[PDB]
RNA sequence: UGCUC
C-alpha cells in the first residue's frame, strides 16, 4: 500500500470537477445496492467536494480556457503556485492579486496587475 | 535454606559508594571549553557533510534568497585515487 | 489387503481444489498401473482368475 | 477524520534466518522478571 | 444468554464426541471444542 | 488537491467475474480509499485513473483473482502556501473553528498573528471589526494504533485587508 | 488425541506424506496437514521477525510491521521452544505475489 | 515422537475414520461402500450457491437424523455456528443465503 | 546421478544428505535435530522455502506438484487502460 | 511455445480444482449445467467444453514463463 | 504389557 510520489503533479480545481462529475454520472448509471451498501463514505466525500466545488466559481470552464490562461500566463515568467491559485480562485478584483497573492514585491510592477485582471477575466 | 523473594529486585539497586568528584582546575575547565568549541565549530566544517535534503515541494523566487551558500575544500586528487573523482 | 480382520482408514477432504487433485491424481482408474515397472496391480485376483 | 490502514496483507514467509539473542535483547523480549521458586500460593485456592 | 435469539436455554450437548455448548431454542453453537 | 501513484493488490471475489475488471478495479480502490487519510500524503477524495494493471493472479488459498494494479488518485494536500476558502463552523476560546465546506472540519487556525484586538470570549465572536480565508502554513500527520485527527495542520490569516468583509 | 476411547483422529504418518508427495497433490496435503490438523493464525513483526499477539509487537513496542499469518500451530510450537533454546527464528515476510 | 516427526511431518487430523474391510464386488473399482454411521459423522462444508440452493434446502430440512442431510450451518455473514438438531430447521432452510 | 552429481559418491546416510542438501530444517528433522539447530543458529544460516519438507512444515503449497506452475484469469480487461490527460499540465 | 502441448494430469487436477472453488463461491456458468449440484461435476463439464476462463502460466526454472490457454491445450 | 494387521 506504498505510495511513489505524493506530489507528481499539481491539478487545478477544474479536473477534480470534471472528475467528480463523470463518477456522479457513471453511479447513478451503475448503482448497486450492496457496492453502495458496502461503503457509503465514497458517496458522502463526492456529493460533498462536488457542492464545495459548485459553490466557488470553478464552473463555466473548459480545458481550452485554462490552456489559454497558461499561456497567457506563461509570458508572465510566474511560478506554477501562483498560476494555479489564480486558476482556483479567479480573482476579480485587483486587491486580490496585490496583498493576497504571495510573492507580490517585486511582480506586481504596478501595470501587469490590468494584463492579469484582464486575462483573468477572458 | 534461602527465603524466597516475591517481588523482583530494583532495576537500579543502590550502592554505598558514589563516583569521586571530578578534578578541579583551570586545565579541566580550559579544556572542556575547547572541547565545546571543538563540537561548535567542526559540525558548520565543510568536511562535516549533512544529510542531503530531497524532495522539494516546489521551486519559488525566494529560492536565491533562502539558497544554502558553503564553500567546498577541494580534495588533493593526486594523493586519493582516481576512483574518487565526481 | 486380504479381508482377515484388517483395520483401513478413510479420509475426508474439505475443500474442493483438494477433492478435485484426489480424483484426478489419486483416482483409481488413473492409477491402475504401478510406476516401478508399469505393470498392472487392480487386476483379476482369486474367485476370478478360476 | 480517518487514518488509512492495511486490515490484513497475503503475507508469505520468504526465508527464516536463524540467529542469537543477547542477554538484552532477553530482556527487551521478556514481559516479566520470574524470582520466586514456588509455584503456588499458601491459601487453600492454590492460586499461582 | 444467546447472540443470536439471546435466549438462556443453553445446553451442553455432545455431538459425536464434539463437547459443544448450543442453544436449545434456535440451536446457535455458543461454543465447541475443548 | 494533488495526483499521487499508488499500487494495490486488489482482491476481486469470483462472483465479480462477470463484469469488466477495470471497473471492478476502480470501484473497489474507491470504496478502499474513500475519506481516509494516507500518512505523509493526505485524505484522499477518489480515483484520478489506473495507468498500469498487469496479469491477474489466482492464488491456491482463497481463490479469489488478486491483480496488481498501478494508479493515480486525488489527495487534498496543501503546499504549504495555498489558499483556501471555508466557512465558521463554530470558535473556541483558544482558536476559532473553520471548515472547508463539507470537506473536512480538521482547520484549527490559532489566534495569535491578527492585529493587537483577538480574543474568543466564547460566545461565536470572531474578531472586533477594525467566505473565510485560510492561508495553510503547515501538514502534519499522526498514527492511530498504539496499543494491542491525524491530519489539522495550521492555518494564517494576516492582514489581508478584505474590503469585502472587514 | 491417538486413541479411540479418548475420540482421537487417524494419523497421516510419514509413509502417507510421502504417497501424497509421490501422487504431487500439494493442496491435498496442505489441507490435511495443515488446514484440517493444526491451522492458526499467527502475527508476525516484519522489522525483528518475532511472533506477536493481537496485532502487536512487545520486542519493539510497535504494531505498524505486525502482519497476520496463517501457519501449523507444531510449527508456531517448534519456533517457541527454538527461542527457548537461544536458537532464534527470525521471520522475513512478504508479499505474496 | 518428537515435533519434527510426531507433529510436523507426521500428525493425526480430523474428518477421518477407521474401520474393518469386507469384499463386495457388486461395486465399481472406483468406488468404495461407507456405512451409514460414519457417513453421519464425518460432515463436508458445501458453499451455498446457485446450482445447489435447493438441495441444500432439502437436506437441511432432512436434519441431523435422516442419513441424506447436514449438522452445522455457518452463515456468511457472521461465523456463528448453528445446530440443526435444535431449532426450526424449515426456517433455517428457507433462509439461506448464497454463501 | 543424484548420488553422483558433485563429483563424488555421496551415500544416502546423515553425512552424505548433509554434504549434497542445503535446507536446515529438513537436517534437523531426519537425524541430529538440536546439533543441526545449534550449528545453524551459530552460522546464521538463512533456510529458504525452496524445499519440500520446509514448505511443508511451514504449511505452504510444495513447489513440486502442482504447485510448480501458476494459473492466470482470463477476464474481459485491457492492459494499459487509456489515460484521463491532464489539462493544468 | 518449447513446452509439451499436451496439459498435464497435474495442470488438469489443478484448474479442475480452481475452477470448483469458483464455482462453490457463486461463479458464472459457461455450459448451462443440467441439474449438476456438485461443483466438480460443472468444472469437469467446463473442461471438456473447453470453455474455462484460465490461462496457465508455465515458468521455467530460469525465470521466463509462457502463458498457456486450456482451450489452446490438448486435454486427454 | 498384551494385542490386531
Ligand atoms: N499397561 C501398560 N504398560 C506399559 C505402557 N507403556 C509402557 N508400559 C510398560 O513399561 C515398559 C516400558 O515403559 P515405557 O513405555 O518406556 O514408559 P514411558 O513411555 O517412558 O512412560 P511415559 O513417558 O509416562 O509414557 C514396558 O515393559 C511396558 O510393559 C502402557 O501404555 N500400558
Ligand atoms: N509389523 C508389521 N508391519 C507392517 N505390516 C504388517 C505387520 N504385521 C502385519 N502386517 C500386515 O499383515 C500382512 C502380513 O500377512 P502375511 O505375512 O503376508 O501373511 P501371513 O501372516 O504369513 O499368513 P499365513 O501365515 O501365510 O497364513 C501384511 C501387512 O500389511
Ligand atoms: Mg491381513
Ligand atoms: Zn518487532
Amino acid at each position: 500500500m506504498e505510495v511513489k510520489d505524493a506530489n507528481s503533479a499539481l491539478l487545478s480545481n477544474y479536473e477534480v470537477f470534471q472528475l467528480l462529475t463523470d463518477l456522479k454520472e457513471q453511479r447513478k448509471e451503475s448503482g448497486k445496492n450492496k457496492h453502495s451498501s458496502g461503503q457509503q463514505n465514497l458517496n458522502t466525500i463526492t456529493y460533498e467536494t462536488l457542492k464545495y466545488i459548485s459553490k466557488t466559481p470553478c464552473r463555466h470552464q473548459s480545458p481550452e480556457i485554462v490552456r489559454e490562461f497558461l499561456t497567457a500566463l506563461k509570458s508572465h515568467k510566474l511560478t506554477k503556485a501562483e498560476k494555479l491559485q489564480l486558476l482556483n480562485h479567479r480573482p476579480v478584483t485587483a486587491v486580490e492579486i496585490q496583498l493576497m497573492v504571495e510573492e507580490s514585491e517585486e511582480r506586481l510592477t504596478e501595470e501587469q496587475i490590468e494584463a492579469l485582471l484582464h486575462t483573468v477575466t477572458s | 535454606l534461602p527465603d524466597v523473594v516475591l517481588k523482583p529486585p530494583p532495576l537500579f539497586p543502590d550502592t554505598d559508594y558514589k563516583p569521586v568528584p571530578l578534578k578541579t582546575g583551570e586545565g579541566e575547565e580550559y579544556m572542556l571549553a575547547l572541547k565545546q568549541e571543538l563540537r561548535e565549530t567542526m559540525k558548520r566544517m565543510p568536511y562535516f557533510i549533512e544529510t542531503p535534503e530531497e524532495r522539494q515541494d516546489i521551486e519559488r523566487y525566494s529560492k536565491r534568497y533562502m539558497k544554502v551558500y558553503k564553500e567546498e575544500w577541494i580534495p588533493d586528487w593526486r594523493r586519493l585515487p582516481r576512483e574518487m573523482m565526481p | 489387503a486380504d479381508f482377515d480382520g484388517d483395520e483401513m482408514n478413510l479420509h475426508l477432504p474439505q475443500t474442493e481444489e483438494a477433492k478435485a487433485e484426489a480424483l484426478v491424481l489419486m483416482g483409481t482408474k488413473a492409477n491402475l498401473v504401478t510406476p516401478r515397472n508399469g505393470e498392472p496391480l487392480i487386476a483379476a485376483i482369486q474367485d476370478f482368475l478360476t | 477524520k480517518e487514518q488509512f490502514r492495511e486490515t490484513d496483507v497475503a503475507k508469505k514467509i520468504s526465508h527464516i534466518c536463524f540467529g542469537m539473542k543477547s542477554p538484552e535483547e532477553m530482556r527487551q523480549q521478556a514481559h516479566i522478571q520470574v524470582v520466586s521458586k514456588n509455584l503456588y500460593s499458601q491459601d487453600n485456592q492454590h492460586a499461582p | 444468554r444467546c447472540p443470536d435469539c439471546g435466549s438462556t436455554e443453553l445446553v451442553e450437548d455432545s455431538h459425536y464426541s464434539q463437547s459443544q455448548l448450543v442453544c436449545s431454542d434456535c440451536g446457535c453453537v455458543v461454543t465447541e471444542g475443548v | 488537491f494533488v495526483l499521487v501513484e499508488m499500487v494495490d493488490t486488489v482482491r476481486i471475489p469470483p462472483w465479480q467475474f462477470e463484469r469488466k475488471l477495470n471497473d471492478s478495479i476502480a470501484e473497489e480502490l474507491n470504496k478502499k480509499l474513500a475519506n481516509k487519510v494516507v500518512y505523509n500524503v493526505g485524505l484522499c477524495i477518489c480515483l484520478f485513473d489506473i495507468t498500469k494493471l498487469e496479469d491477474a493472479y489466482v492464488f491456491p488459498g482463497d481463490g479469489a483473482s488478486h491483480t496488481k494494479v498501478h494508479f493515480r488518485c486525488v489527495v487534498f494536500h496543501p503546499f504549504l502556501d495555498e489558499i483556501l476558502i471555508g466557512k465558521i463552523k463554530g470558535c473556541s476560546p483558544e482558536g476559532v473553528h473553520v471548515s472547508l465546506g463539507f470537506f473536512d472540519d480538521i482547520l484549527i487556525p490559532p489566534e495569535s498573528l491578527q492585529q493587537p484586538a483577538k480574543f474568543d470570549e466564547a460566545e461565536q465572536v470572531w474578531v472586533w471589526e477594525y467566505g473565510e480565508e485560510i492561508r495553510f502554513r503547515v501538514v502534519d500527520e499522526s498514527f492511530v494504533d498504539t496499543s494491542p485527527y491525524t491530519l489539522v495542520g495550521s492555518i494564517s490569516e494576516p492582514g489581508l485587508g478584505l474590503l469585502s468583509w472587514w | 488425541t491417538e486413541g479411540r476411547s479418548r475420540d482421537g483422529g487417524l494419523r497421516l504418518g510419514e509413509m502417507e506424506r510421502d504417497c501424497l508427495i509421490g501422487y504431487g497433490a500439494s493442496m491435498l496435503l496442505l489441507e490435511r496437514l495443515m488446514i484440517s490438523s493444526d491451522a492458526f493464525e499467527v502475527d508476525v513483526c516484519g522489522q525483528c521477525g518475532l511472533l506477536g499477539y493481537s496485532g502487536w509487537c512487545h520486542y519493539c513496542k510497535s504494531s505498524c510491521h505486525v502482519s497476520s499469518l496463517r501457519i501449523p500451530y507444531a510449527c508456531k510450537l517448534l519456533f517457541q521452544e527454538l527461542q527457548s533454546m537461544n536458537i532464534i527464528p527470525r521471520l522475513k515476510l512478504s508479499k505474496y505475489n | 515422537q518428537g515435533r519434527f516427526r510426531g507433529n510436523l511431518s507426521g500428525k493425526r487430523v480430523d474428518f477421518s475414520g477407521r474401520t474393518v474391510i469386507s469384499p463386495d464386488p457388486n461395486l465399481r473399482i472406483d468406488e468404495v461402500a461407507v456405512p451409514v454411521h460414519v457417513a453421519k459423522i464425518l460432515t463436508f462444508p458445501e458453499k451455498v450457491n446457485k446450482a445447489n440452493i435447493n438441495f441444500l434446502r432439502k437436506l437441511v430440512q432432512n436434519g441431523p437424523e435422516v442419513h441424506p442431510g447436514a449438522n452445522f450451518i455457518q452463515q456468511r455473514h457472521t461465523q456463528m455456528k448453528r445446530f440443526l438438531k435444535y431449532g426450526n430447521r424449515e426456517k433455517m432452510a428457507q433462509e439461506l443465503k448464497y454463501g | 546421478d543424484l548420488m553422483t552429481y558433485k563429483g563424488e559418491v555421496l551415500g544416502i546416510t546423515r553425512f552424505g544428505l548433509a554434504k549434497m542438501k542445503e535446507s536446515v530444517l529438513m537436517l534437523a528433522s531426519f537425524e541430529k535435530t538440536a546439533d543441526h539447530l545449534f550449528d545453524a543458529a551459530y552460522f546464521g544460516q538463512k533456510d529458504s522455502v525452496c524445499g519440500v519438507s520446509e514448505c511443508i512444515i511451514m504449511g505452504i503449497p510444495m513447489n513440486i506438484g502442482t504447485g510448480l506452475f501458476k494459473l492466470l484469469h482470463k477476464a474481459d480487461r485491457d492492459p494499459n487502460p487509456p489515460k484521463r490527460p491532464l489539462i493544468f499540465d | 511455445r518449447i513446452t509439451t502441448p499436451y496439459m498435464t494430469k497435474y495442470e488438469r487436477a489443478r484448474v479442475l480444482g480452481t475452477r470448483a472453488l469458483q464455482i462453490a463461491m457463486c461463479a458464472p456458468v459457461m455450459v448451462e449445467l443440467e441439474g449438476e449440484t456438485d461443483p466438480l461435476l460443472i468444472a469437469m463439464k467446463e473442461l471438456k467444453a473447453r470453455k474455462i476462463p484460465i490461462i496457465i502460466r508455465r515458468y521455467l526454472p530460469d525465470g521466463s514463463y509462457e502463458d498457456w490457454g486450456v482451450d489452446e491445450l490438448i486435454i486427454t
